[PDB]
């Protein structure tokens, strides 16, 4: 794979070669696959090779990533979540 | 001791703008 | 430094599988 | 499960008794098995078991394995990929294949 604007990257704190989670809102199917960085002010989501199999053009998502910590830190941690609409454009 | 999996983060309610079977990279 | 991330190590792409049997022992 | 040609293994930087990921282009299906090594110069793609219901004798798959560590070593690492045309002739480099 899933290549994203580097820019929606930076935002949501992913990286590139990350194991993402991907929830398709339009076909509820859910997958995983990892992230490859696109062109910055692209506004691409391109899904390539075998996972063109469960997203089409136009289908809306969730893109998530996980990471672990001791319980300790857990407790106050805070996720990075970044909000969109339109032709992925970010608020 | 005890480890957790946790929300790193999320982009939330993005559109698909292109699909490739064909990729090579 | 203590959050873990889950990174891709490695891949073979575009493979070819040449051989498949339900009945393995091993 | 799955059977690989140990060439392949060390190319990718996959060990014997590893998780790894299967996604299949062809069928579209996606499965968690382990690696098994086969012998070296063999050029084997075997699945074995359960996972015989997900794939067949000429399909195109990729075959990942994910590693942990910390942030910062993360946003240095780069992964070990082999490229796959023909008869599982391995190339360093995407640049030599058709499509």
């Amino acid at each position: 794979x899933c290549a994203i604007d580097q820019d929606f990257l930076d935002a949501a704190g992913i990286l590139e070669n990350e194991a993402i989670d991907i929830w398709n809102v339009t076909n509820g199917k859910r997958f995983s696959t990892y992230a490859i960085a696109a062109e910055r002010g692209s506004r691409i989501i391109s899904v390539n090779g075998a996972a063109a199999h469960c997203a089409s053009v136009g289908d809306i998502v969730i893109i998530a990533s996980f990471v672990t910590m001791p319980d300790e830190e857990a407790r106050t941690w805070r996720p990075n979540v970044a909000y969109f609409e339109g032709d992925n454009e970010m608020k | 001791s005890m480890i957790r999996t946790m929300l790193q983060g999320k982009l939330h309610r993005v559109k698909v703008t292109h699909a490739d079977l064909h990729y090579e990279g």
